[PDB]
């Protein structure tokens, strides 16, 4: 019944949004909350944020 | 006239 | 969906996706469009939110 | 057309029930949709076709 | 690369066919994104056909999980390598090692 | 009611600096030091690359033959990439190598406005001896993190499919630190310093990012229905030939209104408007309940 | 959780502290002394409260 | 009858048939959102047995409502993405069309 | 590359010693650097 057929690849990036599972590998789930600024994170002395 | 101290902090640079 | 926080929120409110919103309203959307005269017609109404 | 109403009817028939008959209709019909083929009444059915 | 590690990705890493591993030892020959041609060292080499092994790496190409499957070389032109050596990274693979 | 300015501004490295701030009072060195640190981080002038044509790159996630990086990598690469100009807020450049050996970030064709901060810069290597790579990479000026996803809205025919639209990484920024240390002028009773140590790419002098920080802290203080649609949709939604649209648009019909007030006569008498291409515009303004000659009286509104 | 690890570090009290002993007109200039870095979160103090 | 691959799409605009070529397939390379058209189909359906209104409508605007349907692959809703490949299956027997 | 300034200024007071005063249009991360630094000079000094 089928005379011909078109196959069409999509490669589709995606990086990162709220929702979306992350975990280590001890047992420890998680799901990303809200995105925040550098602004806002948590730094040390040096003033490399985290 | 609280956030006017920090405009006349500024002064210095802009 | 997946879910998460919002710390934000007060008790009597959650925060919902645009696009589901948008899909799950749809007729409400395209009703109220066309009761203002945004849209000439209903399906005018589809066209617009599409 | 058979807005309306029961069936269609033919411009023959529409012309007997017309008591004016044939090539007549014909032609009110063509300004009639003429009238319609111009905007602001045009507007609305427009949006319907996509 | 996993910064805290245990000692089995590089096992991992290189026992699934994810990974290129080299054939024979030698020399690299040309280094393409595409291919990878090593000049095989005449120890390892037979006394026929003499020969160069030429790895054609897998590029991107559709996974079973709808995700991506893709190779990357990790040597660079003209250099010694040994039986056994990645030659290649597969997906989520470090330098022979496992990056999950 | 004493006002703090600068001092002495250290200057380590090509990459970063500490600029200094001598006359602060109780406690200022903190409201003023975190404060510009957020300005800093979050608001500056940046002119990361965003759109790059590639030789015979149609896509992203192909491999060019003669060169190990697939061309994704090259991209990331160039988002990397640490440029700065002058007069434009645009420029486009052109790359252009071959050989055996790496590419730097110096291979590329120097402009007025172009500086390059990192010439040893590797965008791509190259594995064959005859093997060559061209590229325009275009590179614009913005603020803040603009990704290639976002930057599809506006569409508006970016139909050379050669051309990779990459992330835009605008910010001379890196890391931001501030240390208030006690800082005794010879005469007053007790004052601070603010010592911010900055990080930058080199894209920009820490007199100046210094500068604008403060300058946009202080300027934010500055506050403390009938007629068819259809009439004005562009020419091109009619969907005419190049030849007809070029003429319209010539005698200055750029919208669907202004080709329907036109009559027949007065569009033959056009220098380049024949039978066929008044026949074709007539068809396809009568394939949507249109054509010429039409009145709407009121051209335009607003 | 979260929550209530905040009121209990809140409301809680070491045996030294900055500002310990000392005396307030109200709940506004404790808070006011606190924000300051003047006297910390936790510290025993006689306060007028209505 | 049978279905065509053809470029020739009921009701779809010029940039509706931009991203595809003269035998109706998306281009390599061109990246595409949901609601594009991938691949344009077509399949047989006659005599659409119209409405009153919808006759007058047909007469007042002047247009053949043709007899086919379109069945044409598009972009999933939300999904968007760079086409890396196409490939073109036929029966053995039929003849292939301009782009395979 | 021109900014972004606050077009929606509404001061809401209750009696009179009292306000609660609200800005509506802020660029991402300038309603903390301001409401902080704000408060720390209204506070401290």
């Amino acid at each position: 019944g089928v005379l011909k057929i078109v196959k069409v690849y999509l490669a589709v990036k995606r990086r990162i949004q709220p929702g979306d599972k992350m975990a280590g590998r001890h047992g420890n789930k998680g799901v990303i909350s809200k995105i925040n600024p550098i602004e806002d994170m948590p730094y040390d002395e040096n003033g490399t944020p985290v | 006239r609280a956030a006017t101290i920090l405009a006349e902090q500024l002064e210095a640079f802009v | 969906s997946v879910i998460t926080v919002g710390p934000y929120l007060r008790l009597h409110q959650c925060g919902l996706p645009k696009k589901m919103a948008l899909e799950l309203f749809k007729p409400f959307i395209y009703g109220k469009l066309e009761l203002r005269g945004l849209a000439t017609t209903i399906k005018a109404a589809k066209k617009m939110v599409e | 057309f058979g807005i309306d109403m029961n069936t269609d009817y033919t411009l023959e028939e529409v012309g007997k029930q017309f008591d004016v008959t044939r090539e007549r209709i014909r032609q009110i019909e063509a300004k009639a949709l003429r009238k319609l083929r111009h905007p602001s009444r045009s507007e609305v059915l427009r949006s319907f076709l996509d | 690369k996993p910064l805290v590690g245990t000692g089995m990705e590089r096992a991992v890493a290189v026992d699934s066919g994810v990974t290129a591993v080299a054939k024979r030892g030698g020399v690299v020959q040309y280094v393409d994104a595409s291919r990878i041609v090593i000049k095989v060292n005449e120890d390892e080499m037979y006394p026929g056909e003499a020969g160069i092994d030429i790895y054609n790496l897998t590029k991107y190409t559709r996974s079973n999980q709808n995700t991506c499957i893709n190779q990357m070389p990790c040597v660079s032109l003209g250099e010694p390598v040994e039986r056994g050596d990645v030659l290649a990274d597969g997906p989520s693979t470090d330098l022979g090692e496992l990056a999950l | 009611f004493l006002k703090p300015r600068l001092v002495d501004i250290e200057q380590v490295s090509s990459t970063h600096a500490k600029v200094t701030l001598e006359p602060l009072e109780r406690g200022f060195g903190h409201t003023l030091g975190n404060a510009l640190r957020r300005i800093l981080l979050s608001s500056m002038p940046g002119c990361a690359v965003t759109e790059v044509e590639i030789d015979g790159v149609l896509h992203e996630y192909s491999t060019k033959e003669g060169v190990q990086e697939d061309i994704l990598e090259i991209l990331l690469n160039l988002k990397g990439l640490a440029v700065r100009v002058q007069g434009k807020d645009e420029v486009i450049l052109t790359l252009n190598k071959s050989g055996i050996g790496p590419v730097t970030a110096a291979d590329i064709t120097h402009d007025g406005d172009v500086e390059i901060v990192k010439p040893q810069h590797v965008i791509c290597h190259l594995t064959d001896e005859n093997a060559s790579i061209s590229m325009r990479i275009k590179v614009q000026r913005g603020r803040g993190y603009v990704p290639a996803s976002t930057r599809i809205h506006s569409e508006e025919d970016e139909r050379p499919i050669g051309r990779l639209l990459v992330d835009a990484c605008y910010s001379p920024v890196e890391r931001i630190a501030y240390n208030v240390e006690a800082a005794r002028v010879e005469q007053r009773t007790d004052l601070d310093k603010l010592v911010i140590e900055m990080e930058t790419n080199g894209t920009i002098d820490p007199e100046e990012a210094i500068r604008r920080a403060a300058t946009i802290l202080a300027e934010q203080l500055e506050a403390f229905p009938e007629f068819d649609p259809i009439l004005l949709r562009p020419v091109d939604d009619l969907e005419l030939t190049v030849r007809s649209a070029n003429c319209l648009k010539a005698e200055a019909i750029h919208y669907i209104g202004d080709l329907v007030q036109r009559t027949e006569v007065e569009l033959l008498k056009t220098p380049n408007l024949g039978k066929k291409s008044l026949t074709e515009i007539k068809d396809v303004l009568a394939s949507r309940g249109l054509s010429l000659g039409m009145r709407l009286e009121n051209w335009p509104p607003a | 959780q979260d929550v209530v690890l905040g009121l209990y570090y809140m409301t809680r009290d070491c045996v030294n502290a900055k500002g310990e002993g000392m005396v307030l007109t109200g709940p506004k200039e404790a808070e006011r002394l606190y924000r300051s870095g003047l006297a910390s979160l936790h510290a025993r103090v006689k306060v007028r409260i209505t | 009858g049978p279905e065509e691959i053809t470029a020739d799409i009921p009701n779809v605009g010029e940039a509706a048939l931009s991203k595809l070529d003269e035998s109706g397939i998306v281009y390599i390379g061109a990246e595409v959102t949901g609601g594009d058209i991938l691949v344009g189909k077509v399949t047989p359906k006659g005599e659409t047995q119209l409405t009153p209104e919808e006759k007058l409508l047909r007469a007042i605007f002047g247009e053949k409502a043709s007899d086919v349907k379109d069945s044409s692959l598009r972009v999933p809703n939300g999904v968007s993405g760079t086409v890396i490949d196409v490939q073109v299956f036929t029966r053995d027997g039929v003849e292939k069309d301009k782009r395979a | 590359t021109e900014f972004l300034k606050p077009r929606l200024v509404d001061i809401e007071q209750v009696s009179s010693t009292h306000a609660k005063v609200t800005l509506e249009p802020l660029e991402r991360g300038f309603g903390h650097t301001l409401g902080n630094a704000l408060r720390r000079i209204l506070l401290s000094s």
